């Protein structure tokens, strides 16, 4: 069996030029797609914005608006789901996770039309989900697509350009080719089998879709938060505490994330129209706080720069973590389609910051700024919840770009992962993938 | 809040020299560090974190101790050497500083070389008359003055003002200066400035007559 | 890397100043900015600490509006307002840049100083007044020369003897306040044969008054 | 499916034990990598004061630049030869191997033996890396606490085994992230799945990070500064350096694998024709690292020189070709030390030249040399040893420059690219296969 | 953000001048700067850009040292540096940020310019005459006034009214030249109902000879 | 070095036209920008890479072309677009400028405001006698001013200057200056100015007399 291994290693690297050549139209397509996803989602809410602007007078009037409008769009998103493809409902990367992992259909004529214009109704009303959701899933049918189209023959092909449209999805969701590629090969992936994913190829993939994504978005980033301060090292331990309480918090949020899917369920029973209404009544709950309050509604990009800055009172902060937990819960565990991976961010930052007010005011000698500890905290719920730290790391790190504060947000992030797991937490792209695989056998 | 207290408050010692100084903390610190005055310029870093030599300091300098208790040492004392220590905590907060360590060069003993001064022509063409008396360059600091009018004892307008220690010999000088009106002044004949310092017990007198 | 703070002087008590440290060599950002004042020969204080971006300032156990901290990233400058001045605040002022190597944070840099002096005193020239040696004394070794410079304030004056030339063997001693004003003496230890022979001068400026002034130290005729 | 569903509910769960163990084998190895660079520093300085005390005599010194080399490198040859010829060379194929259980963890020997071994050959001036003698090292002292500590499974041997060989990259380069990414890219068994809990690989780099940051803080490696932008009608130039690094790192491969050869007959096995040829370059290097520094040494010093557009480009290209040279020389020569800084060093070297024609070709795209410099600096490491999301990782958190991520990406898989469609392998990898077969053979 | 260019206005044939251009409102290294300048009444050209670490400066097909172009990134400051200074050389200068969007560049914001004369004449502060209507104004709804700026050299200068706060309803008209002098006027329309009432100021501004003139309009006794 | 050259040199719409005006180049260039130069004020980026607006050019601006000629448009033009544009590539070293293409706007008619003003006293005090006479705000540009000293004409020594086309309103103005010496005005007691336009077949006068 070592001179297996000698034949192996000497055969170590090698790609089918055919599998990497169908990676770069993969991302290529991923990036058009998402870019055309992105611009379709700030389009609407642009129009929703504008009629506002017609009704900016008559204050239950324009609350009236704000709501239907929001309504209107989450309904036809819902429909089209329920209607069409229900697996490109919720998240859809653990759609994505079982399909890796052969058991999970790619429909990708189903989801590509549902997913696509099924989240533009749900983000383009301003509901409380991110674009990665959309992206992932729809970047995993554009390469189950072309790897249809093109007829592509073996298990690599069908695993790999399967996983390239995964990241170039990810990547393209948030200009972060590495987190893209770190995801794939760090939670993604067949989790408990060897598999046959050429890395290269997943490169090739995620940096035809940032070029994309460059292309048509170049000179603003999401989240411009100017270089923070340093951490030195005798403040080190406020991360690790601050890791622990992500740490007891994560899986408590994944109770609730799941719980209330079920709790959801009979509101609608499996019904199509109380599904739709309910979808409806939600998304204009969501626009009519897209007025009222925005930071507690919407993708929640908008408050990370604001929130970091400290810019938020102590009283504001925890007011917006409550409301966004709840608004949070409400579209995800709806089963609307669109990530959960966005307000997670959000989540992580509000709370981050507000460790930091704390722990600015008790430390006056650590020099301490809240918003290192809203950076360290940003990537850590999407840590003891996705349990998916080197992921969460890089991803933060690649757009807040403050890699000073790389010890913080590894320490921080590695405590909530420790701790996710010492309080019984799950892995919640895993237990949503466990959850459907279950509820398929056990309806047999 | 914390309160340091440096021990020596001021001490002496010969070029090349085991020199040790504390700071004892009221509280418990953590990562003191020290500050090097030298007489008239800005306070410099020395050492940090409880030990550690900042870019520049000669190797001979060294710092340790904690909880209650550190110490900056120099293991060969030199002359560019002597200063002002201050220790500083910023361990809890507010900071504190120590309340110094003043570190003089330690020498050879020098009897004082005595001036006595005629009030001006000037001075006078005011009504005021200000004896002066220069003891320059005695060490140690630690001298006696005492002037005598028509050789009789006065203590009255007297002002007396040393020098710190100096950067070519390591000695002190000082001044006794005693001043008086023109009328006062002139109702008087003999003047004579008396030094008392360690190094005789029959002191240095120097005096002048108007007559 | 300079620091350079000014500001400083004389202010009636009760009143109030603006001292300022303008600062060259390093980005002024980033860093802590700081000020500590020493109440003559004692113990260093802090003051307080503004952090760049002006959201945190921190001062000392100091009654409400004492200090007012603040910089001018723009101008690369900070300020420090004392307000209702008493003679507590008659000291030499440093503002230092902050740093730190683990992270309890030490005085990274100072400045130079300016003193605050807090006095209902007037301004007031110096008289100066040569000291030559009595037609009594037998010129020996070395002869001692100096001058008095009587009567100022505030403090300081500057004494050097033939346009600072002759820096060899001289001693400005402290000044001594008395009854609202300062006097300092000056001496200058040439040798037996350098006078009468050669002319020696002393030079005293109190800029404060705009006093310059050459006193000849001519022996007494 | 039924058994995946157990599985999914049973996913990242690592008993507290092996987590806990990770921790002090991090711990060890940040403590040990420390006081390696110390070493490695000390006797730089130590050669440096001899040369201080002979800097008249221009002869003398050449002579006591080559003689202290000399018997370092002597030094540290024997010590390999003599007591554990498994840690001659880098010592990271030797960490593969042990990871796919076709190599003994020999650490009882290797420790003291990579340790002063490269203590020797590092701090004579040799242009080696740390990484070699931190990664083995940080490998051993897992193995070594899963002994002491009697710790039973293959998770636990697989796992404490990985996280110390992070833990040694980690701690070499101040790099968390590289760390645990060059384990899951390229030290890991390849081809089959494993039981390396990544959690536990963190906790470990983590430590020895801490460890690193306690004793070198405020001072990076290589500082550069904030680099300028790349602009989109710019990206084509660093595809095309790819591609130049991608003909070029199988190149670099041929030599490096045929140039460990050519050096063997030299000696033929022999203790004393080892040793002594050992020294005999070990000496060329401190002659070096006097009469031009930049072909000498393990290169970490140049990086900032060359990437702020410092040397002319004939001096480029002499330390280029001179840097080539030695580093075959040192590393082929199966002289304990990594090739992977030496590797960064040549790439930095070949991205700037490219940079400067770049720049006087385009005036029109506003080109710093610098930008190349920095692309081109992971990308040997892409082309040679081929794990290009490692180099990228790694010359990211060391530069900081996250501005030209793209660059830096497609010029990486350029060379990537190319170094497949010109035959080349992971170097890595081939040395693994030299050893594994002639073992067999 | 904002470049404010200065150090133009009248000089000697084959002499030269320094152009300092002042720059505040984004991080000035970062960024590379540029010249470009405009005759009176032709189109645009390019002169040389610098880079921040002043390691690239390219110059239009220039000759010598006819352009010498610089940047001191501490004061925030661009400069230009013209020699032989031929009359080719009387424009605007504008310095320029540069920046770019795929990648080929332009020129990002531009500063107000400086105006170079290259001429032998002679720098002279203008007069500045008030025109009130002849005494028997016809008062309709809107009084029209203004100001006469004669015998000035060289360009320009600017007219404001009242600093200002009037700026609906002025003109001012391009100076002529007569006998290398120039002259112009501006014009103003008030409410009769709010003139003579209140103060009509016009400020004039002569850079060149850094003069201002503030003459208020005195209706006709 | 490429050269630019633009279409029409001066160009001339009402509001409410389409308006496209064209940069062709000597060579091929992409992704020109184009520059916005209102009346005295320095360029503004206007449209950057062929067709980006920078930000604030409202959206009735445009951009396109490619190789050799590239073209700006103005969906509905409006008079607030009354500028000089020039156009601008750096597709190839050293970058190049347009010639400018002057927008114009044509407007319906505007009847001039003749104001007319005696010789200030101070610049009697001077020496010279300026009598100046301000036309303002008409449409079209072409005006006829005529001088007339006593009912009898002059045209020596007047100076004339006209405004660019103003940006709102897109009128003209025009100053009329006559010089004399201070005897060459005082021998003369009436002065008057004739203004011819458009707007009026018989001549606006306007006159003030010394006496």
């Amino acid at each position: 069996r070592r001179r297996q291994l000698i034949r192996q290693l000497l055969e170590r690297d090698k790609t089918p030029l055919a599998i990497l050549f169908m990676a770069a139209v993969v991302g290529t397509l991923v990036g058009l797609a998402a870019v055309a996803f992105d611009k379709g989602v700030a389009w609407l809410q642009n129009q929703r914005m504008g009629a506002l602007v017609h009704t900016a007078d008559n204050y239950p009037l324009l609350l009236t608006v704000a709501f239907l409008c929001s309504a209107v769009l989450a309904m036809f998103g819902y429909f089209l789901v329920r209607k069409y493809a229900p697996e490109a409902g919720g998240s859809g990367i653990p759609e994505i996770e079982g399909a890796l992992e052969d058991q999970r259909p790619v429909r990708w004529w189903r989801v590509l039309p549902v997913k696509f214009f099924g989240g533009l109704g749900t983000l383009g009303g301003g509901m409380v989900l991110g674009r990665e959701g959309p992206t992932v899933q729809i970047g995993g049918n554009i390469g189950r697509m072309v790897l249809d189209i093109f007829r592509l023959k073996g298990d690599e092909a069908r695993h790999t350009l399967l996983a390239t449209g995964a990241a170039a999805g990810l990547a393209a969701a948030f200009n972060a080719p590495l987190a893209g590629i770190l995801f794939i090969i760090e939670e993604m992936r067949p989790q408990f089998r060897y598999t046959l994913i050429s890395i290269k190829a997943v490169f090739i993939g995620v940096i035809m879709s940032t070029i994309m994504y460059r292309i048509f978005n170049h000179e603003v980033a999401l989240i411009d938060v100017g270089k923070l301060s340093d951490a030195p090292l005798n403040t080190l331990w406020l991360y690790l505490i601050l890791g622990i309480i992500f740490g007891i918090f994560g899986p408590i949020f994944n109770k609730w994330v799941l719980g209330m899917q079920d709790l959801l369920h009979r509101v609608h029973g499996g019904n199509i129209t109380k599904w739709v209404l309910m979808g409806g009544a939600i998304g204009g709950l969501c626009g009519l706080l897209g007025f009222v309050a925005p930071a507690t509604s919407g993708g929640g990009f908008n408050l990370i720069p604001i929130a970091t800055a400290g810019n938020f009172s102590m009283g504001m902060l925890v007011f917006i973590f409550v409301a966004r937990v709840i608004t949070t819960l409400l579209c995800f565990s709806s089963g609307a389609p669109g990530g959960i991976f966005a307000p997670m961010l959000a989540l992580g930052t509000v709370l981050g910051t507000a460790f930091g007010m704390v722990a600015v005011e008790l430390f006056p000698q650590y020099h301490l700024e809240a918003g290192t500890f809203a950076i360290a905290g940003m990537g850590a719920l999407l840590a003891a919840s996705i349990r998916a730290p080197l992921t969460g790391i890089i991803l933060v790190l690649e757009m807040t770009d403050n890699y000073q504060l790389i010890l913080p947000m590894i320490i921080t992030g590695l405590g909530a992962t420790l701790l996710a797991q010492f309080t019984g937490g799950k892995p919640l792209y895993s237990a949503i993938l466990a959850r459907t695989l279950a509820k398929q056998e056990a309806e047999q | 809040d914390i309160v340091l207290t440096q021990s020596p408050a001021i001490m002496s010692a010969a070029p090349g020299d085991k020199v040790t100084m504390t700071c004892s903390a009221s509280s418990s610190v953590s990562y003191i560090h020290w500050y090097q005055q030298k007489s008239g310029t800005s306070p410099k870093r020395w050492i940090y974190d409880t030990s550690k030599l900042t870019s520049g300091v000669p190797v001979r300098f060294s710092g340790s101790g904690s909880g209650t208790s550190y110490s900056l040492t120099i293991n060969t004392m030199e002359a560019e050497d002597a200063a002002t220590y201050y220790c500083q905590q910023w361990s809890s907060h507010p900071q504190t500083f120590g309340g110094g360590t003043k570190l003089e060069i330690l020498r050879a003993d020098a009897a004082p070389t005595v001036s006595i001064f005629p009030p001006s022509s000037e001075q006078l063409t005011s009504g005021g008359a200000s004896v002066v008396c220069f003891l320059n360059n005695f060490y140690p600091k630690d001298i006696n003055v005492k002037w005598k009018i028509d050789g009789s004892e006065r203590q009255n307008g007297v002002l007396n003002s040393w020098t710190d220690q100096d950067s070519k010999d390591s000695t002190y000088s000082m001044s006794s200066t005693l001043t008086l009106t023109k009328d006062e002044y002139e109702r008087h004949n003999s003047y004579t400035c008396e030094a008392t310092h360690k190094t005789s017990t029959s002191p240095i007198v120097k005096s002048f007559n108007r007559a | 890397v300079r620091l350079l703070e000014s500001g400083g002087g004389l202010v009636q008590p009760g009143g109030s100043l603006k001292l300022s440290c303008a600062a060259s060599g390093f980005d002024y950002s980033r860093y802590w900015m700081s000020w500590v004042r020493q109440a003559p020969g004692k113990g260093l204080k802090w003051i307080g600490e503004i952090n760049p971006v002006s959201s945190t300032i921190n001062y000392t156990p100091s009654l409400k509006d004492k200090f007012i901290i603040s910089r001018d990233n723009a101008k690369d400058t900070l300020y420090l307002q004392i307000s209702k001045v008493r003679s507590e605040d008659t000291a030499l002022y440093y503002c230092a840049r902050l740093y730190y190597g683990y992270g309890y944070w030490y005085f990274d840099v100072w400045g130079a100083g300016t003193t605050v002096t807090v006095s209902s005193a007037k301004t007031t020239p110096p008289s100066v007044y040569p000291l030559a040696p009595g037609s009594a004394a037998a010129a020996a070794s070395m002869v001692t020369l100096g001058c008095l410079v009587k009567g100022y304030f505030p403090e300081p004056v500057t004494v050097t003897w033939n346009s600072g030339s002759l820096a060899a063997g001289v001693h400005t001693f402290p000044a001594v306040l008395q009854a609202a004003l300062y006097t300092l003496s000056s001496s200058v230890t040439v040798p037996s044969s350098s006078w009468p022979s050669e002319t020696v001068t002393c030079n005293v400026a109190h800029p404060a008054s705009s006093t310059k002034v050459d006193k000849k130290i001519v022996p007494r005729a």
